[PDB]
């Protein structure tokens, strides 16, 4: 365990300028170093491909001892996100350590939006949508993309 | 669940005797008096002395002369009200023993009458303890007689698992990467193991660990052909342990070891012990006086000759050691606090596994020593007029250390954090010690808690008279009672040690401290305090408990790791999805259960009181809100409903049980039927998902009825049809009337098919309507039976259980579970907080030496103690300039402007500073661009930090931490210290 936490913060958010994840943005908040604003583009040959959207991320009191918060902002049909921006992650929950960092959630994320698991549902709906309908529910993901996330330069 | 019963609460058979009422007979006996037994008795007859009141925390200056037995009796009782308290008026042959259970000797008793109280009990089935201490030396020894069976080694909920694979060879596989928490020679059962069926049966099977997420079984196709699934468990079986006398241990000892750097001294001391009663017998009744030398060497030639005549305790070629038994005889008369609580708590816990049958006992002589707490004889000479008695209750201190190390503590100026059970036991250590008793010491307690019971009167300075006082100024007092040269040195505050309070706790207060000592749980306030004991340069003394286990960390200035370098890693947490859907556990359905609670009772008022008394409620969630549309739904549902009776309180408590363990339950298989197969080819419910089955309501189930009574009652409460009053023992009757003539609406899977929200609103009462109409929203309180709360969240967790299969839970474990209740028992927090006072002595002496420090870890269920060198400080080199990544810093004059400093640390120092905040602000960075660069590049910190938080700084502050991020002379990133600005 760090020592300090604005510390690691730091640390964490100039090597996030210095070595940026590709289609990922993440800049805090100046009065408040606590509070990330995220942006992730849609993996391309995904249903969210022409999409950005937007996320915010809070570190707790006991971080990097423990996992920040993530919620989606944007309006997402997913069958791992819910209707208020919570995800079930599988980094967010079991494994968490000191090791990893803000950047290994974002990459979680980027990649539960390529690759997402109705085997493991939160939005119940969109996991049998999802299961049973597929095709279908990946065109309502394409829609709802459009319909409500940012478009791409 | 709860803390040891059924099998294990033999404690209600057990009586235990004390013999010898010094320091350390009462730091046994509070501790099992606090922690309860049938009853305790005590004998002492002995008269009162002032030097006894160097550790006797019991005793005052008025009770010299009298008997130490009478005078502790009555402060004993006080204690715990379920314990009586009893002096043995006299102790004339060994038959009055047998009324007991266990009996305890102390320091007061002589090994020939140790050896004849101890044949007589071993030969009659009497547990037999001992213990002594000596100075800054100790031991004890048990004897539990000849068949003595551990049914419950370690205490610990046994560990369970969920299969994935076993082969016809053993080798069972866990789950997706999970840890079984088993060690070698362990047994384990099984259940729901599909294919093997009578492996199902409870047969157990001996475990060889081949990895961490395996074990080995061995042949297992007699029972069937693994077919999928299944779950693990352990039981302990039972271990028979036979003791041997005191007199066949006397010269063949078998040793429990206290610190792995001193295996050897336990030989040693055996004999010396030994040796001491052998200088009594000729000296009439005298121990070797203190540092004197013609004793010391008296003891030497005894124990010479005892080796001989016990060959197998030192074994072949081993010699004597002069200069340890040599110390050993300087300090016989010595009786120092820290030794004295730290065995106190060791043997109450040994006398409670006597009482109890939990746990391993000691098997069966210990020994302990703390001779590094010695302050450097350079510093503070011993001799035998430096440790001479003064007349006063701190000569068998001084008998040790000396007169003036004994100033020198009185004379310290210390801060303890928090006056809980290790802060009260802390305060009474210190009482003894008279730690800040000089004129130029003093003590600061702050503790901003409220007093109020556990179970059984816990806590030795609490008492019901003092219910909803503040802690520290009831602990201060209470110490004051103990020794009142601390009275008016004990500045004892209310305050919380936060950011909140840095105006209180200052500059001044901070740098006038000699070193501080943490007695807090929470994480929050334990790394706040030791990182400002890293700011300051103080010493810090911490200490935890957690049930039998403990541990001590001490952390110096440029020496050692600070406290929250090290610090463990907090709690999981439980994942989102499994909670929602997927439980697997009493602890998945307790945590929905709690949820369910605060939405239905607490929640759903506070919404409907906000809605009719504010006017722009519904415009206002409108616009600043996440959750509008549950708001607004929890509104009109609670109003749409609006109960007239009690008969509608338990309607809508069975509507919700259908609701949510019928309905949701036929909604979600509905979604994944129970072969439902995923796009992999495998099924949906497979591993930790278990298909669940809806209930058919039953009154005659305990939690059905349960739930259906605790929801009723607490919708009453918030609907007003009853406030804190219903004779709460109910009859299956009343509502059984009620239930069965209820319509209950059939299973509508809603497949059936901005807009939403007009419609809610729609929906909502004009409040007009309801005139003078208040919901009143429960407050969750645990610890009160009455209130129906652990009812609703026991009875809810419960139902959800049989949904999926969980095995239920009682009231007592659903408490433990819902509060998160970690255990404090009296024997952990008193050694604890012993050791803790023997590592002070180190301070007081300014030690530089990290291999004079001892961190501690201790787990009274084996038992286990140990030790080790605390972890020096990490450092660093930047420029070749190495530092100290803990401790070192820059120092800054000045309210100096962002540029400046860039250069000064251009100039200086050879750094680029690339970041630079204060607490969470960002004032600084390299990426930062050009117009937002030059409006701060020119600024003063204090205005930077305004601009930044558009608030400015308090006054009161005198100087600021910053921290950076730089590169060095080759624009490469080094890590460097953080900055000091003084203003
Ligand atoms: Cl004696
Ligand atoms: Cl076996
Ligand atoms: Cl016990
Ligand atoms: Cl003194």
């Amino acid at each position: 365990g760090m020592a300090s936490l604005p510390k690691r913060i730091i640390k964490e958010t100039e090597k996030l300028v210095s070595d940026p994840v590709p289609g990922i943005t993440a800049e805090p908040h100046d009065d408040n170093l606590r509070y990330f604003q995220v942006t992730i583009e849609g993996p391309e040959q995904s249903p969210y491909e022409d999409g950005i959207f937007e996320l915010e991320l809070y570190l707790p009191d006991d971080y990097p001892m423990e996992a920040p918060k993530v919620r989606f902002l944007t309006k997402i049909y997913h069958p791992n996100i819910d209707r208020l921006g919570r995800i079930c992650l599988d980094v967010l929950k079991t494994n968490w350590s000191p090791a990893l960092q803000i950047r290994t959630v974002l990459l979680s994320i980027q990649a539960l939006l390529a690759s997402p698991n109705p085997n493991d549902p939160l939005a119940n709906d969109v996991a049998e949508d999802w299961i049973k309908n597929e095709q279908g529910a990946k065109a309502k993901a394409r829609e709802w993309t459009k319909l409500y996330a940012k478009k791409k330069p | 669940a709860v803390l040891g019963k059924e099998a294990m609460l033999k404690m209600q058979t057990s009586n235990v005797l004390i013999l010898g009422l010094k320091g350390l007979g009462v730091e046994i006996a509070k501790n099992v008096v606090l922690a309860g037994v049938k009853s305790m008795t005590v004998f002492d007859p002995e008269p009162v002395q002032l030097a006894d009141l160097s550790t006797q925390f019991f005793l005052t200056e008025k009770d010299i002369g009298q008997k130490r037995g009478d005078v502790t009796r009555a402060k004993l009782a006080e204690l715990n009200a379920y314990v009586p308290v009893n002096v043995l008026d006299s102790l004339d042959d060994v038959t009055q023993l047998s009324q007991f259970q266990v009996v305890v000797a102390t320091d007061t008793v002589s090994l020939e009458d140790k050896v004849k109280i101890n044949e007589f009990c071993h030969s009659s089935g009497i547990r037999f303890i001992s213990s002594e201490t000596r100075g800054l030396f100790g031991n004890t020894f048990v004897d539990l007689g000849d068949e003595f069976t551990v049914l419950d080694p370690t205490g610990e909920e046994p560990r369970t698992g969920m299969v994935s694979d076993i082969e016809p060879d053993g080798t069972v596989t866990m789950l997706d990467d999970n840890r079984h928490g088993l060690e070698d020679g362990n047994f384990v059962r099984f259940s729901e193991v599909e294919g093997l069926d009578k492996l199902n049966d409870g047969t157990l099977f001996k475990v060889e660990v081949l990895g961490p997420f395996a074990f080995r079984i061995g042949s297992v196709k007699e029972y069937g052909e693994y077919k999928k699934g299944g779950i693990f468990t352990e039981v302990k079986v039972p271990r028979k342990i036979s003791f041997k006398s005191l007199k066949q241990q006397l010269s063949n000892p078998e040793f429990v070891f206290s610190d792995f750097a001193k295996f050897d001294r336990a030989a040693q001391l055996h004999l010396g012990f030994q040796a001491l009663h052998q200088f009594a017998v000729r000296h009439n009744g005298e121990l070797p006086r203190t540092m004197n030398d013609e004793d010391a060497n008296e003891l030497i030639k005894l124990v010479t000759d005892l080796s001989v005549q016990q060959p197998e305790v030192l074994g072949e070629g081993v010699d004597v050691n002069e200069d340890l038994i040599k110390e050993l005889s300087y300090q016989a008369r010595g009786d120092i606090p820290g030794v004295v609580a730290f065995f106190g708590g060791l043997v109450a816990q040994e006398v409670l596994k006597a009482c109890s049958g939990k746990f391993t006992p000691l098997k069966q002589f210990m020994y302990f020593d703390s001779l590094e707490s010695l302050p450097d004889p350079k510093n503070f000479p011993r001799n035998e007029k430096t440790t001479q008695p003064v007349n006063s209750r701190y000569d068998n201190q001084i008998a040790v250390f000396g007169l003036d190390f004994q100033k020198k503590i009185a004379n310290s100026k210390v801060f303890l954090v928090g006056s809980g059970a290790i802060g009260c036991e802390m305060l009474k250590n210190w009482a003894l010690l008279g730690l800040g008793s000089g004129s130029d010491g003093y003590i600061v307690v702050t503790d901003n808690d409220s007093i109020e019971k556990s179970n059984a009167n816990r806590q030795f300075l609490f008492r019901p008279k003092d219910v909803g006082k503040n802690k520290s100024e009831v602990a201060a007092e209470a110490v004051c009672a103990m020794n009142p040269d601390l009275k008016g040195k004990i500045n004892a505050k209310i305050d919380k040690v936060g950011p909140e309070t840095e105006e209180i706790f200052n500059d001044s207060f901070w740098e006038s401290l000699d070193f501080v000592t943490n007695a807090l749980d929470n994480v929050d306030a334990r790394t706040y305090v030791d990182r400002r004991c890293v700011f300051y340069r103080k010493p810090l003394l911490e200490s935890g408990t957690l049930g039998t286990k403990g541990n001590t960390q001490v952390i110096i200035p440029r020496l050692t790791e600070s406290y929250s370098s090290s610090r463990d890693p907090p709690e999981k947490s439980i994942p989102l999805c499994t909670l929602r859907s997927f439980p697997n556990k009493i602890d998945h359905t307790i945590a929905w259960a709690k949820s369910l609670f605060q939405g239905y009772f607490t929640d759903s008022a506070e919404n409907v009181n906000m809605y009719l008394t504010q006017p722009n409620f519904v415009e206002q969630t409108l616009k600043q809100s996440g959750d509008v549309k549950g708001v607004l739904e929890s509104i009109s549902d609670s109003l749409s409903s609006k109960p007239h009776n009690f008969e509608d309180c338990i309607k809508w408590a069975r509507l919700e049980f259908e609701k949510k363990f019928n309905h949701d339950i036929k909604q979600l298989l509905f979604n994944f039927p129970k072969d439902a197969k995923t796009s992999n080819g495998e099924p949906f419910w497979s591993g930790a998902k278990r298909a669940p089955t809806p209930l058919e309501f039953d009154i005659y189930n305990n939690d059905h009825f349960h739930f259906v009574v605790a929801g009723a009652s607490l919708r009453a409460y918030n609907y007003g049809i009853k406030s804190d009053d219903s004779n709460s023992k109910p009859n299956v009757d009343e509502y059984k009337s009620v239930i069965d003539h209820m319509i209950i609406p059939e299973f509508t899977p809603n497949a059936n098919l901005s807009d939403e929200i007009d419609q809610l609103v729609s929906s909502l009462p004009d409040p007009s309507t309801l005139a003078g109409f208040k919901l009143e929203p429960v407050d969750f309180e645990k610890d009160d039976d009455t209130n129906h709360h652990i009812e609703f969240i026991t009875a809810c967790s419960n139902c959800r259980a049989q949904n999926y299969f969980i095995e239920t839970a009682d009231r007592q474990k659903t408490k433990f579970i819902a509060g998160r209740i970690i255990p404090a028992i009296a024997t952990t927090t008193s050694l604890v907080t012993g050791l803790v006072n023997l590592e002070l002595y180190k301070l007081i002496d300014n030690k530089t030496d990290i291999e004079q420090y001892k961190n501690g870890f201790v787990n009274l269920a084996l038992p286990f103690f140990g030790f080790s060198e605390p972890i020096a400080s990490p450092k660093g080199e930047y420029n070749n300039k190495k530092y100290d990544k803990i401790w070192d810093r820059f120092d800054i004059k000045g309210d100096i402007k962002l540029s400046d400093l860039i250069e000064h640390f251009e100039k200086d120092e050879g750094l680029e500073i690339t970041m630079l905040s204060y607490g969470v602000s960002l004032l600084y960075a390299s990426f930062f661009p050009p117009k937002k660069l030059k409006e701060r590049l020119n600024l003063p910190i204090t205005q930077l930090v305004k601009l930044v938080t558009k608030k400015d700084i308090p006054a009161h502050v005198s100087t600021m931490i910053l921290e950076i991020c730089a590169d060095d002379k080759e624009g490469e990133d080094v890590e460097v210290p953080f900055i000091t600005i003084h203003l």
